[PDB]
């Protein structure tokens, strides 16, 4: 029906697909529900679904996940920046672009296969699997998918920072 | 598609003097080594950690040699390959959960492995026509 | 990812390849064009048969931009910068030809430097060469 | 660069101007304690004299001095990476064993590969270093080389070269 961007959509890449009329849910269409917390302490192993290329950059047939776990902060920016002082950061990405890397963003690293995300993976979920009252939560948001095996961290997006604005967008 | 009878007949040529109890295995342990997500459908063969283990693992290279023994039914079959290979990717879809794109990725192995193997033998047409074999196998042994 | 043993062992592989990598590329762009004919529909202006001396030079040039790229594997993105730009945005090539390619070019190492491609080295060479491609890649949209 | 990794804790000092005649690091004017503009991937590492224990040998040539040139670093031998191995590093090297420097070539004469580690890489000497060690380089041990580029030098007394066409 209608999308919406992020206002600041340069600094929060994110953007509000709308359908036409509400999707029937089932087994295999069912919404994921956005966080009441922070899922994405260090260390925390989070399922990415996409749709995206594959190891042959051709776009997956089939719908794959992998399990990346969340990196440290500071080692993904001096990962893609500098040194994560604003008057040393260089384009330092191991990849020809650079990422959104800010407050709203974090990162995940490869998982233990040496296995990441690619072209076509962004804006899929980082589901978080509470254990507690076991139910999958969009921890991020797939930001930087130029990361297929080179860089070592995909960025995502932190859904509780844009949390606040996407409900105000459900609202209208 | 078809297979043209010159592309037949270099494949037939350069397969009779390929080692199945050596190639499957090296091609197996070049996708488990190259690829190391493909290891996880092995956690049951052992030690898969450095490249050395893998090619040395005793089990990956019967499991080799089961899979390119399967490559062998498959080119006696090139032209009926969905028939041939019905229940190996009904296995692979199902009891296994292995991604197509693996098979693929195996093929191309599998090509890198013969041209490693023939040398200049393994000309650009008969890579090419390796090439359609592979595809033919994997997408047999897709979806 | 390159580790530093993977560093060490592209490094190696291309020096053993060393002046035949202008064939090299030749070679493996006839490969690309044979086993993948999709991959010709980026070359309309070239002549494509087997021996083109006008491949041939397209061949010098792609191996002369993957020495540039293994001698700068610490910058890869730098150094290829003015391709990932070209193939990108000018010619935007799509990435599964990247991957095609970057076969293509294994296996003619494969076929030509048998001794020197263990199973080690080879993935090493198949993480370059994803290294190579992703940074050519990287600006496709 | 954090070459030997990344230090945990606060930074201490940022701009440490020193002239070299100091009795200790925390003697130095800096811009304060604790106060940087820095990261923890610009920890500065040391190395001194009395633990490196550097010492340069030739190995495996037609002459004492000639073939594969070694160089210790802390206790164990290693090789160096010919990368960046030129005509005045040869004659820096030649200098620093002390015998003749009238011709320098680079190349280990006969020597096979090294074994062990690869020490120095991209050495670039001027041509008047006392040693091989005080030169530009790059970090002890951090290059992507093998032991078939080991470096080496030829030192000649521009006597006992002799060239000559046969078989015309
Ligand atoms: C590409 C062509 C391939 C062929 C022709 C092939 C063929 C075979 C054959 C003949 C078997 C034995 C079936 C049985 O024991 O009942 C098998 C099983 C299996 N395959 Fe494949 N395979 C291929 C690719 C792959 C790939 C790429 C992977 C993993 C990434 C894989 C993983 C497995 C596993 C885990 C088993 C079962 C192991 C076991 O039974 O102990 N296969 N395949
Ligand atoms: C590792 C992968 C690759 C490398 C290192 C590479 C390198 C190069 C280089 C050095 C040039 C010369 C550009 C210039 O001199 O201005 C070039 C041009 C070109 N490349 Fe690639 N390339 C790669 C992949 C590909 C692939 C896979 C395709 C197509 C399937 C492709 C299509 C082209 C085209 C069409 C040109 C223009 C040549 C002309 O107009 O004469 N490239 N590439
Ligand atoms: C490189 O050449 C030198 C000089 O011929 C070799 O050193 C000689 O080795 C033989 C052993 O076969 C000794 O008997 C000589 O006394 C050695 N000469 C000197 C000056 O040391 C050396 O072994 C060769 N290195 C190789 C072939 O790797
Ligand atoms: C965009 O940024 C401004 C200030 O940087 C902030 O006040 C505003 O809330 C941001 N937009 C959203 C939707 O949060
Ligand atoms: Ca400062
Ligand atoms: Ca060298």
């Amino acid at each position: 029906e209608k999308v919406v961007l992020h206002p600041n959509y340069s600094q929060v890449d994110i953007g509000l697909i709308k359908l036409k009329q509400k999707v029937s849910v089932n087994e295999r269409v069912m919404p994921i529900c956005l966080p009441s917390k922070d899922y994405a302490e260090v260390g925390r192993v989070g399922y990415v679904s996409g749709w995206g290329r594959n190891a042959n950059f051709k776009f997956t047939d089939h719908l794959k996940y992998v399990m990346l776990p969340v990196a440290d902060q500071d080692q993904c920016i001096r990962h893609y920046e500098g040194s994560t002082v604003p008057e040393k950061k260089t384009p330092k990405s191991p990849v020809g672009v650079q990422p959104i890397l800010n407050e709203h963003t974090f990162c995940a690293g490869m998982s233990k296969y040496q296995e990441d995300t690619c072209y076509g993976d962004a804006g899929s979920a980082f589901a978080v699997h509470d254990l507690e009252e076991d139910t999958w939560y969009a921890t991020g948001i797939l930001s930087f998918d130029k990361s297929c095996a080179v860089a070592e961290y995909g960025v995502y997006v932190k859904v509780t920072s844009i949390q606040d604005w996407v409900q105000k967008t459900i609202a209208e | 598609v078809h297979l043209t009878p010159e592309e037949k007949s270099a494949v037939t040529a350069l397969w009779g003097k390929v080692n199945v109890d050596e190639v499957g295995g090296e091609a197996l342990g070049r996708l488990l080594v190259v690829y190391p997500w493909t290891q996880r459908f092995f956690e049951s063969f052992g030690d898969l950690s450095t490249p050395d283990a893998v090619m040395g693992n005793p089990k990956v290279k019967a499991h080799g040699k089961k899979v390119l023994g399967a490559f062998s039914d498959g080119l006696a079959h090139l032209d009926n390959l969905k028939g041939t290979f019905a229940t190996l990717s009904e296995l692979h879809c199902d009891k296994l959960h292995v991604d197509p794109e693996n098979f693929r990725l195996l093929g191309n192995v599998l090509v890198c492995v013969l041209a490693h193997h023939f040398g200049k033998e393994f000309t650009p047409p008969v890579q090419a026509a390796y090439q359609k074999v592979v595809a033919g196998v994997a997408n047999a042994l897709a979806h | 990812v390159l580790s530093p043993a993977d560093k060490t062992n592209v490094k190696a592989a291309w020096g053993k390849v060393g002046a035949h990598a202008g064939e090299y590329g030749a070679e493996a762009l006839e490969r690309m064009f044979l086993s993948f004919p999709t991959t010709k529909t980026y070359f309309p202006h070239f002549d494509l048969s087997h021996g083109s001396a006008q491949v041939k030079g397209h061949g010098k040039k792609v191996a002369d931009a993957l020495t540039n790229a293994v001698a700068h594997v610490d910058d890869m993105p730098n150094a290829l910068s003015a391709l990932s730009d070209l193939h990108a945005h000018k010619l935007r090539v799509d990435p599964v030809n990247f991957k095609l390619l970057s076969h293509c070019l294994l296996v003619t190492l494969a076929a030509h430097l048998p001794a020197e491609f263990t199973p080690a080295v080879h993935a090493s060479l198949d993480k370059f060469l994803a290294s190579v491609s992703t940074v050519l890649t990287s600006k496709y949209r | 660069s954090s070459n030997f990794g990344e230090g945990s804790g606060p930074i201490w000092f940022d701009d440490l101007i020193c002239n070299g005649n100091e009795s200790a690091l925390w003697n130095c004017k800096h811009q304060g304690w604790g106060k940087h503009n820095c990261d923890h991937a610009e920890d500065a590492g040391v190395i001194c004299s009395k633990g490196a224990d550097l010492s340069l040998r030739l190995v495996d040539g037609v002459t004492e001095c000639s073939g594969r040139l070694e160089v210790r670093f802390q206790g164990e031998w290693g090789t160096i990476c010919d990368d960046g191995w030129d005509s005045y590093d040869a004659a820096v090297a030649c200098k620093q064993l002390g015998c003749p420097t009238a011709v320098t070539a680079i190349g280990r004469v006969n020597a096979s590969k090294g074994f062990g580690h690869i020490w120095l890489d991209s050495v670039s000497c001027q041509g008047h270093e006392p040693a091989i060690w005080q030169c530009k380089h790059h970090e002890w041990g951090k290059h992507y080389c093998n032991h078939n580029e080991d470096a080496g030098v030829t030192c000649s007394d521009g006597s006992d070269l002799e060239l000559r066409l046969r078989g015309g």
